[PDB]
């Protein structure tokens, strides 16, 4: 949402950003957790979210 | 509800009744049962003191007697078997209206205000007895619509009307609500509304013996002296054509 | 009643026919007894009446 | 200071037997007004009927345990034994979940499938099997033990690959009641109800007489000795009087029947008449049966004897005279099958019985207490 | 972390507009600049913190952190937030709201015109093109803004009162989660083995009516049913329905030949049963008042005159004698639009005399006044 | 500026409600006066005009005069079963104003359908195009012969353009404060509907004295309502359930 | 009646069914309110010829 709010990535989409925020964990930029807690859809559910 | 009294007030002392009567009303905060509590009075003073005066020191006394107050709603739930509910105890507790007390007051010309309790209120003439109940409910529903804009039509609904009024004095109370200006379905037995303060008002007769399915409405006119039948134009039309 | 809303839409539509309250019920009825009770026949042929 | 049994009362005891249970979160209305009462209510209730009232945080219960159950009594949605199998292999399941866990359609299919304990594996290629999990789980659904992240189960009729995401509401731990033994020494569920009765030895005729009252529609005299029905007779005014102090009810005895009639019903209640078209027949037929005494005369008991070949002929007639205004449903349909039919709705109001033996029909002396017919001017129509 | 002196700073700000405004713009422009920078800038500082604050409190970070001991770590933020900053804005908020009461747009144009007079001294090199009308808007709509904030409207919740009210939402909510927590962690002592035996009896029972019923023992009856019935018709214990006299009911054919609605239904305009009735009352009114009439002498009633009376009419005069005394006026009303004045002689023994009985009462007289 | 310019009440109508049929009663200046021999309506009929229509919460505590809970509103929708065979009917009220010296007509009024205890709808609406039920207007086509009250989806098409139709009390009474009464707030208004309920209270006429007076005044001041409190009562008992776990 | 019958003058002599609602002290003095009074004495008699 974030990136789409600014203009020049408002068209940003999400496995660019899974691409680089896999990029930046390597780099230990991040603390990385797995979502297995709630979920809103079925997909959400299946996903091993993050 | 203090200015709701202010105002009530202000409009029963602003005005000179046909009984040669003055009333005016007031809502006191009451004293507490015992001094085994934050007495009620002291946290009535400290709500009703305006807030220009306040500060965190009365703010903090504030939260004090709400803590005492909402320990004694727990302690009441624990000594009363009822079972109640904690909300209804709550409820119970800081219910304001049973913290004030309201004292109606007459003053008879050129005497002393005194206090209207059931007792001086028997002594009084039918008249003056009319007066008494009748302007403090009338005066109340005119204060509240004080507070609504200039569009609003002053609207009552007394059922029963004025039943207990000696057959008299009824036109002393329709003298009233006249002054003021209502709007009005009032019901009653008896009542016929030939009354010459009324200036104009419509009656409807309704019957049906026990059990007929359908109620008969014989609607009537008042100009203030005769009282006559009512023939709708259309329908005048319609009679006239339907023979 | 979709079938009623446009014959009683046919009526209103030809002001010179003078279908009085009774015959208005008589096609109500007849409509509302489509297929169980008659045949759509009863209620055309008041219509032709 | 005391409490007293009132209009607030009254309400509440209707609430309570009407429904399972009240549930705060959806009923915070009836919840609040139950619990205010929640004393005098529970005073009443042990003392006559002797249930447990069970007030909780979440939710307040009855445990209407009955006297002798009865067809009806069971949750009606289901139709099959498999459905009650599956309903509580469900429940089962459901222990197993945290509260607000969430777990997908096919996880509860394949533990289902796993616990289910029948001889003959349950299968989900099957349609009936498959409608069977979807109406437990609508029953489930149905009383909040869990709720549903979006999706939609009705689908799993026509799709077995269809999926779904649900999510296990608190509720599920309490919806059972609790059992006296280890419940597993336990064999048939008939030694359950000499438990549940071994705590009320105490006045155990008073607490059957009302249970029996309040729940059955009807209470049917046994034989010529009935001890329940003796009680009935021994305080007939001092029971229809308090029934009227307590609630809406008021009693009626005959020398066969007594029941509680009601005179303005509420939405939630059940009552008969009813809409559904079979009980207008049963109106008619105890009308024919008023109008043949001497071929009709009931026996001692109030019970009218016909075997399964008479009943088909007074139905035949019925469909003769007035089958011209029954429900299409009936008109188009055989004599047997509106003899089944009608026996079935007949059993659920306990008006009459099937002969386990002999298949000989025994119509209770309840269904005379109604009689009805369609106006004269429509039978004169009829005619036309 | 938030100040505690948030609040105290902008009621000390609004606190010298008040004691300036009281003083009637009798000072420089400088002043009244300076006093309105310092209450705007703690205003907007105050907003960006309330804006914060409601979306911590609204963070779907709270929601899934429920689920986990993170929720501590929330608890201890949320009570801090609450320690350090609603604290503060309840102790303050009052006094505030009182100020901004007093403060309107009228008490306030003459120090807009002045904050303009130090707005045109700044050397200001901006693209100002905006008129000193634009200036004066500008503040207008600041100064409203934050009446608006603290006193809300008429048509609106304020701001003050929209943050409170979420706060103590959310507050129920994480109490009531920490009750979950502890329902949570207590009550498992399952059941599994109860509902898979519960399973195998089912699975036992021949048909849905065996089912059923054990359903009733186990889980206990879903309802109950009665029958419907007007009235305690019967009381006789030793008869059986059959032979006694049943209740009748009208079934409604399920045909369309007769009836079925499912939309609004119909109603008669029963005019002519109105009409009818309507006669007959005014009929009847119009007789009696020509019975009244009969014996009216010279416009008044006097009961020693009357030879012999119809019983309505004597019992027209009991009832206006006692109605009569009981108005101080000895004034009486009638339905005939007569106003009717009683006058009791009581030393009399005079006989009122019709087909039925002779009564013997004190003379009376009745006069009827002019209805014009 | 001038001074706006009052409403004043000059009809009020009924259709095929309780045992009335099509029955409008004709207000003299705004004043009005039912009489007639006791069981005969004087009472239900201001019952079902006042203070119904002035916001449209219709429970039983509003009809009933005791505050008690003997009837519904359905019950004077279709009124005993001893006297009318129906079981299924749809009644209209309405009240209808008029600006004081212009000639310009509001009408709002309540829609009722009712299936003997079955549950019982309602939609309220308010007409500001200045046409008048029974004029320019109609509550019940006579098409099909008979008459028919209008259902909620025809009295919103004809009204729509000219008017709004709503299907909640809270909309109804907002619209009506709004139109009519122009009260700065809505609780003001719930206060003087309350006093106005209070004043058509009986215990005037029996006990006729002073403290009626007092009770009459105390009951109008508005309490405490339970959602103020819930959060409170909510929240203290889920700390005193932490505690005792 | 039934009071000069016997002179039993208990409250459930009085009340239509025996209640405590009404007491003969407040039927000689009159209801507090009505009246000033606090102290009265009275007399009922019945004539019979
Ligand atoms: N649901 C009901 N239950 C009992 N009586 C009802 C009901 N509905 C209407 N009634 C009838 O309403 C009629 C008028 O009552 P009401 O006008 O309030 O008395 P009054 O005119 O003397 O003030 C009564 O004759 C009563 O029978």
């Amino acid at each position: 949402e974030h990136m789409r709010s600014i203009p020049a990535f408002a068209d940003f989409q999400e496995d660019q950003l899974h691409q680089q925020l896999a990029q930046l964990v390597k780099w230990n930029n991040l603390i990385a957790r797995q979502d297995m807690t709630n979920a809103k859809t079925i997909e959400e559910y299946k996903k091993k979210r993050f | 509800a203090e200015k709701w009294v202010s105002e009530m007030d202000k409009i029963m002392e602003s005005r000179d009744n046909s009984s040669g009567l003055t009333f005016s009303i007031a809502w006191k905060p009451l004293t507490a049962e015992s001094e085994q509590e934050l007495d009620t009075k002291d946290l009535v003073k400290l709500l009703q003191r305006n807030s220009k005066f306040l500060n965190e020191d009365d703010l903090n006394r504030i939260t004090k007697h709400f803590q005492s107050r909402i320990g004694k709603a727990k302690e009441l739930i624990q000594l009363r078997n009822e079972g109640s509910t904690l909300h209804q105890v709550l409820k119970e507790v800081l219910d304001y209206r049973k913290w004030f007390t309201f004292v109606l007051s007459f003053k008879r010309v050129n005497e002393p205000k005194r206090e209207l309790t059931n007792n001086a209120f028997f002594k009084f003439s039918g008249g003056e007895k009319a007066m008494a109940m009748y302007i403090p409910l009338f005066t109340a529903a005119y204060s509240r619509y004080k507070e609504a804009g200039e569009m609003a039509p002053y609207i009552i609904s007394l059922d029963e009307a004025f039943a207990g009024v000696d057959e008299n004095n009824i036109r002393d109370m329709f003298e009233v609500v006249e002054q003021l200006g209502f709007n009005y379905i009032m019901n009653s037995q008896a009542l016929w509304g030939d009354y010459d303060t009324i200036s104009s008002l419509s009656i409807c007769e309704l019957v049906r013996p026990k059990n007929a399915d359908f109620v008969t409405v014989i609607r009537y006119q008042w100009d203030g002296k005769q009282r006559t039948f009512v023939v709708d134009d259309e329908h005048v039309e319609e009679l006239v054509t339907h023979d | 009643q979709r079938l009623e809303h446009q014959v009683f839409t046919w009526i209103e539509q030809h002001p010179k026919l003078i279908f009085s309250n009774e015959r208005r019920q008589e096609i109500a009825r007849s409509i509302e007894g489509l297929y169980e009770e008659n045949r759509y026949e009863q209620v055309r042929e008041k219509l032709l009446a | 200071q005391t409490q007293l049994f009132d209009e607030k009362a009254i309400q509440g005891m209707d609430i309570l037997f009407h429904h399972y249970w009240i549930l705060r979160a959806e009923q915070p209305e009836w919840y609040q007004l139950i619990r205010e009462r929640e004393k005098v209510l529970r005073r009443y209730l042990d003392e006559k009927f002797g249930l447990r009232l069970i007030v909780h945080q979440h939710f307040i219960k009855l445990e209407k345990i009955p006297v002798e159950p009865e067809g009806w009594m069971g949750i009606q949605d289901f139709q099959e034994p498999m459905d009650y199998a599956i309903f509580c292999c469900a429940l089962a399941f459901l222990e197993g979940k945290a509260v607000d866990e969430q777990f997908l359609l096919s996880e509860l299919c394949q533990e289902i499938q796993a616990d289910y304990p029948g001889d003959f594996p349950l299968d989900w290629t099957l349609y009936t099997h498959r409608k069977s999990l979807i109406r437990a789980v609508k029953v489930l659904m149905e009383f909040q033990l869990i709720r549903t992240i979006d999706g939609d189960i009705g689908r799993f009729d026509q799709n077995e690959e269809q999926e779904v995401l649900y999510e296990a509401s608190t509720y599920s731990r309490y919806f059972m009641r609790t059992y006296p033994d280890d419940f597993s020494s336990y064999q048939h569920w008939s030694e359950l109800l000499k438990e549940d009765w071994k705590l009320n030895q105490e006045d155990e005729r008073r607490k059957r007489v009302y249970r029996k009252l309040f729940f059955s529609p009807g209470l049917h005299r046994l034989d010529q000795q009935d001890p329940d029905f003796l009680y009935i007779r021994n305080y007939r005014n001092r029971l229809a009087e308090d029934i009227e102090k307590h609630s809406e009810y008021k009693l009626h005895v005959y020398k066969n029947t007594a029941f509680l009639s009601i005179a303005e019903p509420r939405q939630y209640q059940q009552v008969f008449p009813n809409s559904k078209a079979s009980t207008d027949i049963i109106l008619q037929l105890s009308k024919y049966i008023h109008g043949e005494p001497e071929r009709f005369k009931a026996n001692e008991n109030g019970e009218i004897l016909m075997t399964e070949g008479e009943f088909e002929q007074v139905v035949d007639d019925l469909r003769q005279q007035f089958g011209t205004g029954w429900a299409k449903y009936f008109r188009d349909m055989s004599t047997k099958g509106i003899r089944t039919e009608l026996l079935r709705a007949m059993k659920d109001w306990m008006m009459a019985e099937v002969d386990s033996e002999t298949s000989l029909i025994r119509i209770k002396s309840l269904t005379g207490v109604m009689t009805g017919e369609y106006p004269s001017d429509f039978q004169t129509g009829g005619t036309e | 972390s938030l100040e505690r002196s948030q609040f105290d700073r902008l009621f000390q700000a609004i606190t010298s507009l008040q004691n300036e405004l009281e003083n009637d713009l009798n000072k420089s422009a400088e002043e009244y600049m300076r006093i309105w920078e310092d209450v705007f800038r703690y205003f907007q500082t105050i907003r960006t913190s309330t804006a914060d604050y409601i979306a911590y409190i609204n963070s779907e970070q709270t929601d899934q952190r429920m689920q986990t001991e993170a929720f501590l770590v929330y608890k201890n933020q949320f009570t801090t937030y609450l320690r350090d900053f609603i604290v503060s804005l309840q102790k303050t908020s009052l006094q505030i709201q009182h100020s901004l009461s007093e403060l309107t747009l009228e008490r306030l144009q003459h120090f807009f015109q002045k904050l303009i007079e130090h707005r045109g001294a700044i050397p200001r090199l901006e693209d100002v093109s905006s008129s000193t009308n634009d200036w004066l808007t500008e503040y207008e709509e600041y100064w409203f803004s934050l009446r608006q904030w603290f006193l809300g409207s008429a048509v609106q919740q304020s701001e003050l009162d929209i943050l409170q009210w979420q706060t103590n939402e959310m507050i129920r909510r994480m109490t009531r989660y920490v009750q979950r927590i502890g329902e949570r962690q207590q009550h498992f002592r399952s059941r599994k083995k109860d509902y898979l035996q519960l399973s195998k009896w089912f699975v036992e029972c021949r048909d849905s009516e065996e089912a059923h019923k054990l359903s009733a023992v186990v889980f206990g009856s879903m309802t109950i049913q009665h029958l419907q019935l007007e009235e305690a018709t019967t009381e006789n214990l030793h008869v059986d329905t059959w032979d006694e006299a049943p209740t009748e009911l009208t079934i409604k054919p399920r045909t369309v030949r007769y009836r079925e609605k499912t939309k609004p239904g119909s109603f008669n305009s029963n005019e002519q049963k109105k009409k009818e009735q309507r006669e007959l009352y005014l009929k009847e009114r119009e007789q009696e008042k020509k019975l009244i009439e009969k014996y009216m002498t010279q416009g008044k009633i006097t009961l020693s005159a009357l030879s012999t009376v119809e019983p309505f009419i004597r019992k027209v005069l009991l009832s206006w004698i006692g109605k009569s005394m009981a108005a101080k006026n000895r004034m009486v009303k009638t339905d005939y639009g007569l106003h009717v004045k009683v006058m009791l002689d009581y030393e009399k023994t005079i006989t009122l005399q019709a087909e039925d009985g002779n009564l013997l009462m004190p003379d009376a007289t009745f006069l009827f006044e002019e209805t014009r | 500026m001038m001074t706006e310019a009052k409403w004043v009440m000059n009809r009020a109508g009924l259709l095929n409600f309780w045992y009335y049929d099509d029955e409008i009663f004709p207000f003299s200046d705004g004043k009005l006066l039912l009489r007639g021999t006791n069981g005969s309506g004087k009472s239900v009929t201001m019952q079902s005009f006042l203070p119904v229509l002035l916001d449209g919460k219709k429970s039983p505590d509003r009809l009933d005069p005791f505050g008690s809970k003997a009837r519904r509103m359905e019950d004077y929708l279709l009124g005993e079963k001893e006297v009318v065979d129906r079981d299924e009917r749809t009644g209209y009220l309405f009240i209808e104003y008029k600006k004081a010296g212009v000639e310009r007509y509001i009408t709002t009024g309540i829609g009722m359908q009712a299936k003997r205890h079955k549950g019982i709808k309602s939609w309220y609406f308010v007409i500001t195009d200045n046409r008048r039920i029974g004029y320019d207007f109609e509550l019940a086509h006579s098409q099909l012969g008979d008459r028919v009250p209008f259902s909620a989806k025809e009295l919103e098409n004809r009204i729509g353009e000219g008017g709004y139709v709503v299907h909640t009390q809270r909309e109804y009474m907002e619209l009506v404060n709004k139109y009519i009464f122009g009260f700065q707030s809505n609780e003001a208004y719930e206060d003087l509907i309350k006093l106005l309920i209070q004043l058509r209270s009986p215990k005037l006429s029996k006990d006729f004295k002073p403290t009626v007076i007092y009770e009459i005044l105390e009951s109008a001041l508005p309490p405490l309502t339970d959602d103020e409190l819930r959060h409170l009562s909510d929240t203290i008992e889920s700390m005193d359930q932490t505690q005792q776990q």
